[PDB]
């Protein structure tokens, strides 16, 4: 079901729990939230832990 | 860098060279434009603390290519909990005097949560190490990661021995071929989750490099997150060596 502790909660990058209602997720700097709530997009031209020649 | 192949210039961006008055020191590991990750041990001997320098965008340390850049090292901080002679708490933050320019070519590693490290990142099976140690060009290197209770187990005993402890980790191979080694000490053990890259150890410490029997054994970056959080918000200090208490 959905929590962090299951699978990152489906998160993409950031988990988040809370005590009576479900699991929400975040992100990293430099990245931010999509639609789906899952997902991640940086709001960058070089965020972290991306290799730019690579995409 | 033992039994790795070569990292193909541009997919290992966060890599730092370290350099005093010239001479090869460490690796080290780019967070942001300002600040890089290195271990505590590298800065054992250093006399001449207004010569360091950091190198990014390097990749071949016997041709400028262009990609290089090179900045002045502001500032070596490390926690009050590490002293030379013991391998325990082998990380140092260091700050730049200006910043870098992000290229294709210079990119920063991130630097996750805490939690996210330890409830995620600590079970992702294989993470890259890379270091330097005609054409020198940065080696790179998949290992993986092993719990403590484990690495023990597999390990071969010794009478003089340093414990495991809860700010290091082990990854690699007891076949004797492949490992991480001196020359690399400081450099990014990167881990790749769900598109992303994220530092989750340093190059610390090891038996020789690659004896059989033997593991890598790093530090446990998810230890000193909320440590280099803090400390990257703190004012420029006057001299170079900072001390900052842990935790
Ligand atoms: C920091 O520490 C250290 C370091 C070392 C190394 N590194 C390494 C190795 C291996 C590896 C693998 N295999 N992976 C990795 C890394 C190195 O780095 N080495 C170097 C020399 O010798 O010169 C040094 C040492 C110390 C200090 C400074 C410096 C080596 C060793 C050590 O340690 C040992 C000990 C110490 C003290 C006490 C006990 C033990
Ligand atoms: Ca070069």
């Amino acid at each position: 079901q959905l929590i962090c502790v299951n699978e990152n909660g489906g998160c993409e990058q950031y988990c988040s729990d809370h005590t009576g209602t479900k699991r929400s997720c975040r992100c990293h700097e430099g990245y931010s939230l999509l639609a789906d709530g899952v997902s991640c997009t940086p709001t960058v031209e070089y965020p972290c832990g991306k290799i730019p020649i690579l995409e | 860098i033992v039994g790795g192949k070569v990292c193909p210039k541009g997919e290992c961006p966060w890599q730092v060279l370290l350099l005093v008055n010239g001479a090869q020191l460490c690796g080290g590991t780019l967070i942001n434009t300002i600040w890089v990750v290195s271990a505590a041990h590298c800065f054992d001997k250093i006399k001449n603390w207004r010569n360091l320098i950091a190198v990014l965008g390097e990749h071949d340390l016997s041709e400028h290519d262009g990609d290089e850049q090179s900045r002045r090292v502001a500032q070596v901080i490390i926690p009050s909990t590490y002293v030379p002679g013991t391998t325990n708490h082998d990380i140092a933050l260091l700050r730049l005097h200006q910043p870098v320019v992000l290229t294709d070519h210079v990119v920063p590693l991130c630097l996750p949560e805490r939690t996210f490290s330890e409830r995620t990142l600590a079970f992702v099976r294989f993470s890259l190490v890379s270091g330097w140690g005609t054409a020198l060009e940065l080696m790179v290197l998949n290992v993986p990661r092993l719990m403590t209770q484990d690495c023990l187990q597999q390990s071969r005993k010794v009478g003089d021995s340093p414990n495991i402890t809860e700010y290091m980790f082990c990854a690699g191979y007891s076949d004797g071929s492949k490992d991480s080694c001196k020359g690399d000490s400081g450099g990014p053990h990167a881990t790749h989750y769900r598109g992303t890259w994220y530092l989750t150890g340093i190059v610390s410490w090891g038996q020789g490099c690659a004896t059989v029997g033997h593991f890598g054994v790093y530090t446990r970056v998810s230890q000193y997150i909320e440590w280099l959080q803090k400390l990257m918000r703190s004012e420029p200090r006057p001299g170079v060596l900072l001390r900052a208490p842990f935790p």
